[PDB]
């Protein structure tokens, strides 16, 4: 699911010595579009596949989202690189953005009850839940 | 009486009348007579003596320290010094308390009741005005009516 | 003396204010209903709904130590 | 090429002058139009008054909205001019002030005696009574030469009516002919009618002023003539051979100016400098001269830039080839950047004009212009510190539109590899090596004020830094006062005088009073400039962190999608209090404050103690604070008692006196002050539940509002809760330094 | 309460009918009083999933809360806040055409 | 309309009205100053 | 219940205790169907609300 | 290590995945209303808690809520 490709820019705000977790954002474009760097900076976007390495999720999440408004292209994978050097796949999960309906459900976190129906602290005496 | 002593006839008192007029002609006497300088502050002198003579016949109740003092006992005779003041004063507080509640019931049988209360109705906000010199035997009435409360399961509540 | 005790009862109930507000608050509002889900000590609901910066019952403890001081100051 | 594409492109009649847009408010947005649900309705519609890129996207009627509203603005400056000229006429001492303007206090306002206030109206001479004022328009009316009432009541009257003229262009340049963006975008043409034909013209047309209206006026009062017995300002115009009585260069005409054979011009365009010690202030003659010099390069500065007509510098071209090796492209794409967004025109704008006021109220203290405002202390401590803070706050606004600009008008497209973009790239290496020395600063300068004031403390004097002790000269800023003694005759061969007599030379005394002093730089003064190095890089350690972290950080990636003006991204990441670009000039501001009231305050006492006094005829100088900033001014309990303690006391003992109403506002402002920590320390949500009971008290009694009353939002909070602190952090400090001087001096 | 004639056309579905509304009544209450089920939320303003396109007509829809300022430059209507002054032809399920 | 309806804006309606109720306690203080009583 | 006013018992929202106006009762078994509107707008600035059938009084 | 459970009122209004930037939400279908889904949150160990799904959430009160718990150096958001 990696692949050796390169990103084409030059920066000097990125990432520290950081060996828990890294990632690689990969996607194809079909332009030399000039995108911002999630950390700062503009970069050339050559027309194949390219892949970015940054720091931290959030900058993974904000070049996906940038990429998916402006030139739209629906085709930004996720991945995740560990210290070790194994991979996640994490973002779209399965081939899917997640706005769209799946269907495979989980559906793990769901109460199925109203906010106001909750119990008080003191029935959640030394123990943990809500 | 009433604890300390008229100010009708207080040496002190009188002194506060002395030095100040006394420090006040130090400024007359570096003008000349006819100047408009002049008569600003000659004009000046007579309106702390008349202030003086004010507080004298008004029966204010302070000494030793020469200035006026109220009583807030509740004292008819000391009713001038804060009751009628009062009396006035939570009378038309009183409109400006019933006119804003008797504007903010016909507001909200309208059609857009939110522009209208920044863009005002004026023939309806003076409309409801000039009814308000005689607020307090309608606010009664108002009270046993029973709608100036709304019953507490309906109201905004937590 | 007649005037600065009254500037002592303003800072009397002042300090009660924030206080009773800070009890009787802790529990829910219209601005957080589930405040007692949260705990005593956390920092905000975020940004939503207007902004709740110092919605907890600890920031509602914590505005009264500035009266405290000014009331026993 | 623009062979005519410099021209006006003017549309004829784009908005009729109508009053339905007029009375239904908030109708610049869509936000806005449809009325107040909220109260956060009523504080959106004063936010977003000015803030019209957020209107509309075409920036044609954009940049109409910006060009109409300076004409608002500048018909404001001439009725507020007006206000200065007519209480010169109708309400003022000026025409008794001229007989004797040595000891006769400045007057432009009679209170009208209603509450018992016009104890304020002090014996200020002149047979006249009146609050004591310090604007000083009174010695600029001197240094023009106004003489008599008359000439105050015609300018006036001639200001209102050019408030007329100003008002009613910016009518016409928004209802009946307003211009496109190429008349806008035409900025190589802009610089060469603003250098030459606003400044140079400015300055040409003033120099005529100043030698055929006001260097014979000054060259006739200082002899001792009575102001009646003057000749008329158009008796040295129509008669040159009155002139010629005062300077026989008249005689000749203009033909030495015009043969070039301007050395016969040396009696009244000279080069004398210094001080002048009949009138007390600069040579005249000098600033005559000196305006006609900046017109005649002013004027050639004026065509340097491409026009219609073929030659000159372009401004696209000078830019471009400025490319480096480290800089990567240059400056290619800067001149598109400047002539679309004002918000980039603007925080330019800000910077320079921002600190030009700095710049004026440091060449205005040790060089006095105007005549007979040396003597006058309160007039040179007001027009010190009023031109400090208007350059300290719009120093500060250039990192509020450098930051707006980014998050707007900045696309990253158009700037690859450029100049401004290297710098978000290096981001990093600019701010934490700003970040080092803030903290190399304050532990060598506010640490040392520490270290003093132990060793007073533990009783061995022996051990701090003063004159007695380990000695920090500052070796540097003594020796340029060593250089300019030696600008006469030798550096600067022509000039008579000294530059100024801050540096050195010789005292200069008018009446007694001393109206300039040698300033000794001694070793109190190398610590407090290093206060001053100190929190001036505080605050553009916020506000260079506030442009370069307006697009993303670290913290957050996608800043610039929230917006410039946004509370927070939440309190995860453990917190994103106060991360906006907004929220870095609501802390910028503070150490504004923080650094400003310093500087005014190192100025009120080293005057106060060196330079401001009495001089004896034998020549014996006695000081106002008796020179106490040579020991004194080293600790910060000295700070504390002989400066804010001590010269306190001429401001909270004057009740009963004229200087009654800064005793109030010296009281004003510690309230107003702690107002602010309300706004301040607080939250929004705690009186929104707090709102939430009032409501309640309201519900019950059928009395709540149709809007919903809420509590303010929290970059609102914490705009409140700053103009409040900025209010009663100036506002008593204006309030003990007016009461201080005018009381001992 | 004046007449307006809205013609819906959902060509993914296949359904073009003419619906009648008011200057009160809201488009999708006028499509749901003629029988014709419309994507909603909750009938706010305040989400993406009710968002129609102007084909032809005139739309008051200033009552939303989701949709900026160059997202409706476009045409992008929230059917649940939009006043129909005028007689329109509407474009509907368009809520992935808004981003 | 629209003119007289621009002089029933909140701020501009209370100025009025507040250029008014400040008035009548400066003028009453002219004519009758120094009052603790009555 | 269609058309006119119907007032609140739930807590834990904005509206309580309020007045409320109904509009399109659903039938499908969903949990809450009535999708009632309000004036007097919330702190999220959305006036309308859906919430079951267990708390009309009207 | 937060926690972001998702209540019963849930119409499926799909911007909270929208506004996620972290696409710890994500929409399950489910039986209910006309919508026909549910907002599901698997990724409650890589969510930082940055409470965008409530900005952008218009029920009575909250369908999504955010209570924020533990933590570790992916909710505390560093990038070193
Ligand atoms: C607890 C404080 C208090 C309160 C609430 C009142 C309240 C009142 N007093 Mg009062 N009063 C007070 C203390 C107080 N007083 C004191 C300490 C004295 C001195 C013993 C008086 C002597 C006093 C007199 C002589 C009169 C009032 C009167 C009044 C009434 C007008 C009002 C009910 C008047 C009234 O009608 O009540 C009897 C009146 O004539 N007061
Ligand atoms: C229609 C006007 C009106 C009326 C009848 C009331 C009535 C009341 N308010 Mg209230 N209030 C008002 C406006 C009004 N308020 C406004 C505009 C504000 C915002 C500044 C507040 C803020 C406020 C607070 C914070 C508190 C009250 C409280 C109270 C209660 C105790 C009385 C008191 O101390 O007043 C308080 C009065 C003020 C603080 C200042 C008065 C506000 C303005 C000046 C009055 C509005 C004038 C308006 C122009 C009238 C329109 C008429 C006409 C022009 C058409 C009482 C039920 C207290 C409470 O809950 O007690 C139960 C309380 O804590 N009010
Ligand atoms: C008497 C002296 C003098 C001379 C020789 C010039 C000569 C020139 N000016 Mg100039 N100018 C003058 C006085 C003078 N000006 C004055 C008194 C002002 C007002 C302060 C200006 C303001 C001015 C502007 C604003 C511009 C010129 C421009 C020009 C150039 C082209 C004008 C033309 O005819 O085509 C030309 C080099 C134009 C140009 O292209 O500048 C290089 C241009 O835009 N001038
Ligand atoms: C030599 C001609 C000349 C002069 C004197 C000015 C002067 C000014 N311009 Mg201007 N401008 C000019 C040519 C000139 N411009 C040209 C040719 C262009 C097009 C390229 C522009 C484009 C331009 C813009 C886009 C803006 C200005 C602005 C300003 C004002 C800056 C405020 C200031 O410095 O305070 C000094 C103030 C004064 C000295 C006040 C006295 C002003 C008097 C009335 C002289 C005005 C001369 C005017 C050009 C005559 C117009 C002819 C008309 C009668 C038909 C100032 C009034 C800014 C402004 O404030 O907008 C109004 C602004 O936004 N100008
Ligand atoms: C730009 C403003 C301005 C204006 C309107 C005038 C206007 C005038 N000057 Mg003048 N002048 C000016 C600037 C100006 N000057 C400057 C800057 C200098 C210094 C180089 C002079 C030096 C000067 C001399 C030496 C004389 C005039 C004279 C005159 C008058 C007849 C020519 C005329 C009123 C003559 C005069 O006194 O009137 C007859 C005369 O002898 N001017
Ligand atoms: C050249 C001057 C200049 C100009 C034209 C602008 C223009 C603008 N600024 Mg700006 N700014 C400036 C200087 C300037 N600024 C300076 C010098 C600072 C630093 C202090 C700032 C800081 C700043 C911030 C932080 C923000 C702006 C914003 C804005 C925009 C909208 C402003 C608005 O609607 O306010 C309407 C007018 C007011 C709200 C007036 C309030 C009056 C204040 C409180 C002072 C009153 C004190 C008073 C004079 C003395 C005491 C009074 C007494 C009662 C005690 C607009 C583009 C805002 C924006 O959205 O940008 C797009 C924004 O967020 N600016
Ligand atoms: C008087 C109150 C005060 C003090 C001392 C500070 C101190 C500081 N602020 Mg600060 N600040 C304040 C109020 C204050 N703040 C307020 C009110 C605000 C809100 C507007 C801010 C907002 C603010 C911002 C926005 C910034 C600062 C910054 C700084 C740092 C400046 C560098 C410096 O001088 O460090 C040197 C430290 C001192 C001079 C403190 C005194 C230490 C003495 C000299 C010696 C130490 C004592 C002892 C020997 C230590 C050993 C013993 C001990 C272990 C027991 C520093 C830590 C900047 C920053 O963090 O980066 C540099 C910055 O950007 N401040
Ligand atoms: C000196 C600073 C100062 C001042 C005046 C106030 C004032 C107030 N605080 Mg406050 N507060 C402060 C500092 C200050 N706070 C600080 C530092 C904190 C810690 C963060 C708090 C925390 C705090 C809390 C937590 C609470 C208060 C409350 C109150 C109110 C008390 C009720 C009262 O006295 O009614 C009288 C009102 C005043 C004395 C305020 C000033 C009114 C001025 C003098 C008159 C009106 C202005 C006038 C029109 C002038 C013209 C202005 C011109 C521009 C036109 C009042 C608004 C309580 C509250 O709101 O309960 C209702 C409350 O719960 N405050
Ligand atoms: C100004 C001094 C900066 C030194 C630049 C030295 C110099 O010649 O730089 C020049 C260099 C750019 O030169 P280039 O070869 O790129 O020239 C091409 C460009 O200049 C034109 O596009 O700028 C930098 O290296 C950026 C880093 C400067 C570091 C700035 C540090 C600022 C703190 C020092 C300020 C001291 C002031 C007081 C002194 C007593
Ligand atoms: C007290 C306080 C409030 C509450 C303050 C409010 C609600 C302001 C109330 C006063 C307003 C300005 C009254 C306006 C009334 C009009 C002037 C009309 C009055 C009638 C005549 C004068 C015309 C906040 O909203 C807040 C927000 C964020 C941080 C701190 C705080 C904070 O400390
Ligand atoms: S409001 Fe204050 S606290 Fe609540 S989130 Fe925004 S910033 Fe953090
Ligand atoms: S945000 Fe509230 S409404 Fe939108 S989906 Fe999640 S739960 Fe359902
Ligand atoms: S928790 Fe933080 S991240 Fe997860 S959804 Fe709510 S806001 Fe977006
Ligand atoms: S359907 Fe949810 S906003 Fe219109």
């Amino acid at each position: 699911m990696p692949s050796p490709t390169f990103g084409g820019s030059t920066g000097g705000w990125l990432r520290a010595a950081e060996t828990e977790e890294k990632y690689a954002i990969t996607w194809t474009g079909k332009k030399e579009e000039i995108f911002e760097i999630p950390t700062g900076g503009a970069a050339i976007m050559r027309e194949g596949d390219n892949l970015l390495y940054l720091a931290r999720k959030e900058q993974c999440l904000a070049l996906g989202t940038q990429l998916r408004n402006s030139f739209k292209i629906s085709d930004y994978k996720i991945y995740r690189i560990f210290p070790t050097g194994e991979v996640q796949y994490l973002h779209p999960k399965d081939g899917v953005f997640p706005e769209k309906v799946n269907e495979g459900r989980v559906g793990i976190n769901n109460v199925s009850r109203n906010i106001g129906k909750n119990p008080n602290p003191i029935s959640v005496k030394f123990t943990g839940k809500s | 009486v009433a604890g300390l002593v008229p100010c009708k006839d207080s040496k002190e008192f009188s002194r506060r009348l002395d030095l100040s007029v006394k420090k006040l002609e130090q400024r007359l006497k570096k003008y000349e007579p006819g100047t408009p300088p002049y008569l600003a502050i000659q004009k000046s002198i007579e309106t702390t003596k008349i202030r003086f003579d004010r507080y004298a016949k008004g029966g204010l109740l302070c000494g030793k320290d020469g200035l006026p003092h109220l009583i807030t006992d509740g004292r008819l005779s000391h009713a001038t010094e804060f009751i009628i003041p009062g009396l006035l004063f939570l009378y038309i507080n009183g409109w400006i308390g019933w006119v804003g509640r008797a504007y903010l019931i016909a507001i909200r049988s309208s059609d857009k009741p939110a522009e209208k209360e920044i863009i005002l109705d004026i023939p309806l906000a003076l409309g409801f005005m000039s009814s308000g010199f005689l607020w307090p035997l309608s606010a009664w009435k108002e009270f046993t009516s029973g709608e100036l409360l709304v019953d507490a399961n309906e109201v905004t509540v937590s | 003396d007649f005037l600065v005790h009254h500037a002592i009862a303003l800072g009397l109930h002042t300090t009660a204010l924030i206080l009773i507000k800070g009890a009787l608050d802790a529990r829910g509002s219209k601005l957080m209903p589930d405040k007692k889900d949260f705990g005593y000590s956390f920092p905000c609901d975020g940004p939503g709904r207007g902004g709740t910066c110092d919605i907890s019952a600890w920031d509602a403890f914590y505005l009264s130590v500035f009266w405290m001081l000014n009331t026993i100051g | 090429q623009e062979a005519k594409k410099v021209r006006i492109t003017v549309d004829k009649d784009p908005v009729e002058t109508s009053f339905e847009k007029w009375a239904k408010p908030g109708h610049f947005s869509r936000t806005l139009a449809k009325g107040p649900k909220t109260t956060t309705w009523i504080w959106n519609l004063h936010a977003d008054a000015h803030d019209f890129d957020g209107h509309t996207s075409s920036l044609e009627d954009v940049s109409r909205k910006i060009f109409s509203a300076h004409f608002g603005q500048l018909s404001v400056i001439f009725l507020w001019l007006s206000g200065m000229y007519f209480h010169g006429a109708r309400f003022s001492n000026y025409v008794a002030w001229l007989s004797n303007p040595t000891a006769i206090k400045p007057s432009a306002q009679v209170v009208w005696p209603i509450v018992g206030q016009d104890i304020l109206n002090g014996d200020v001479g002149g047979g006249f009574q009146g609050v004591q004022i310090t604007s000083g328009f009174f010695q600029l009316w001197r240094a023009s030469g106004i003489t008599n009432e008359k000439q105050l009541y015609a300018t006036a009257i001639g200001g209102l009516v050019m408030s007329a003229l100003m008002l009613f262009a910016g009518w016409f340049h928004y209802h009946k002919a307003a211009p496109k963006l190429e008349w806008f975008q035409n900025v190589e043409s802009m610089m060469n009618h603003h250098l030459a034909g606003l400044l140079g013209l400015g300055c040409l047309s003033w120099a005529g002023h100043q030698i055929h209206v006001s260097l014979p006026i000054n060259k006739l009062l200082d002899a001792g003539v009575a102001p009646s017995e003057i000749p008329l300002p158009h008796e040295f115009i129509v008669n040159r051979e009155l002139m010629a009585q005062l300077y026989p260069s008249f005689s000749k005409g203009l033909t030495p100016f015009f043969t070039l054979d301007w050395n016969a011009y040396s009696d009244f365009l000279t080069f004398k400098g210094g001080l002048n010690p009949i009138t007390g202030g600069l040579w005249l003659s000098d600033t005559a001269h000196h305006h006609l010099a900046l017109a005649v390069l002013f004027i050639v500065a004026g065509h340097m830039y491409r026009t219609n007509w073929g030659i000159g510098h372009s401004m696209k071209e000078i830019l471009e080839a400025h490319k480096g090796p480290f800089t990567g492209e240059g400056h290619k794409g800067l001149y598109e950047i400047l002539t679309t967004s004002w918000h980039a025109q603007l925080a330019i704008n800000l910077a320079m004009i921002g600190s030009l006021s700095i710049i004026v109220a440091h060449h205005m203290y040790a060089m006095p212009p105007y005549p007979y405002i040396a003597t006058d202390y309160p007039t040179q401590l007001s027009l010190f510190t009023h031109h400090m803070w208007i350059g300290g706050f719009c120093v500060t606004g250039a990192a509020a539109h450098g930051a707006i600009f980014m998050v707007r008008d900045y696309s990253p497209a158009q700037n690859y590899n450029n100049l401004l973009d290297r710098m978000i790239r290096h981001r990093d290496a600019i701010i934490s090596h700003l970040n080092w020395v803030c903290i190399f600063l304050g532990f060598h300068s506010f640490g040392l004020y520490i270290h003093n004031d132990t060793m007073r403390a533990l009783g061995r004097s022996q051990d701090m830094f003063s004159d007695t002790a380990i000695q920090l000269q500052p070796i540097f800023a003594q020796w340029i006062q060593s250089i300019h003694t030696l600008a006469p005759g030798n550096t600067a061969p022509n000039a008579l005088a000294a530059t100024s007599y801050a540096f050195g030379g010789d005292i200069v005394a008018v009446n007694g009073k001393i109206a300039m002093m040698p300033i000794a730089l001694g070793t109190a003064d190398f610590m407090v400039h290093h206060i001053h190095a100190f929190t001036i890089h505080v605050t553009v350690l916020i506000l260079l962190k506030g442009v370069l972290f307006a697009r993303n950080s670290r913290l957050i990636p996608d800043k610039a999608n929230l917006g410039f003006r946004f509370p927070c991204d939440g309190p995860g990441r453990g917190g994103t209090c106060q991360v906006s670009a907004w929220d870095h000039v609501f802390l910028g501001l503070f150490w504004m404050y923080n650094s400003l009231s310093i500087v005014i305050f190192h100025f009120s006492w080293k005057m106060q103690s060196d330079v401001w006094g009495s001089v004896t005829p034998n020549g014996a100088v006695s000081h106002i604070t008796g020179g106490n900033f040579a020991q004194s001014a080293i600790t910060i309990n000295g700070w504390l008692r002989d400066f804010l303690w001590a010269q306190a006391s001429q401001v909270i003992q004057s009740y009963g006196s004229a200087l009654s109403a800064y005793g109030l506002i010296f009281l004003g402002a510690h309230f107003v002050w702690a107002f602010s920590l309300m706004f301040l320390f607080s939250g929004r949500g705690y009186w929104q539940e707090l709102i939430e009971s009032i409501v309640w008290a309201h519900n019950k009694l059928k009395l709540g509002p149709a809007i919903q009353p809420r509590a303010l939002s929290i970059t609102q909070g914490r705009a409140v809760g700053l103009a409040h602190y900025l209010v009663g952090g100036i506002g008593t400090t204006w309030a003990f330094f007016l009461a201080r001087i005018i009381a001992v001096g | 309460m004046a007449t307006y004639k809205v013609r819906l056309l959902s060509e993914a579905e296949g359904i073009d009918v003419t619906i009648d509304c008011a200057d009160d009544v809201y488009i999708l209450d006028a499509a749901e009083e003629q029988g014709v089920d419309l994507p909603y939320s909750c009938r706010a303003g305040a989400c993406s999933t009710c968002a129609g396109k102007v084909s032809e007509g005139t739309i008051d829809q200033s009552d939303q809360s989701f949709l900026d300022d160059d997202q409706t430059g476009a045409g992008f209507v929230l059917t649940c806040v939009a006043y129909p002054t005028s007689d329109c032809t509407i474009l509907t399920h368009q809520e992935e055409s808004l981003y | 309309n629209n003119f007289l309806k621009y002089l029933s804006v909140m701020p501009v309606a209370g100025t009025i009205f507040m250029i008014f109720t400040a008035g009548l306690v400066i003028e009453v203080n002219r004519f009758y100053p120094d009052a603790l009583f009555f | 219940k269609r058309g006119s006013k119907v007032r609140v018992l739930r807590k834990e929202s904005y509206w309580y205790q309020e007045i409320g106006t109904v509009a399109t009762v659903d039938t499908s078994g969903i949990r809450y169907p009535v999708v009632v509107r309000f004036e007097k707008v919330n702190y999220s600035g959305v006036n309308t609300n859906n919430f079951a059938e267990s708390e009309l009084i009207e | 290590a937060h926690s972001v459970k998702v209540y019963d009122t849930c119409i499926g209004c799909t911007q909270c995945v929208r506004a996620c930037p972290c696409d710890v939400l994500e929409m399950v279908p489910w039986d209910g209303c006309k919508a026909k889904q549910i907002a599901s949150a698997p990724r409650t160990e890589d969510c930082i808690g940055c409470k965008r799904c409530e900005t952008a959430c218009p029920t009575d009160f909250l369908s999504v809520r955010v209570y924020l718990g533990g933590e570790t150096t992916r909710s505390l958001g560093l990038a070193y």
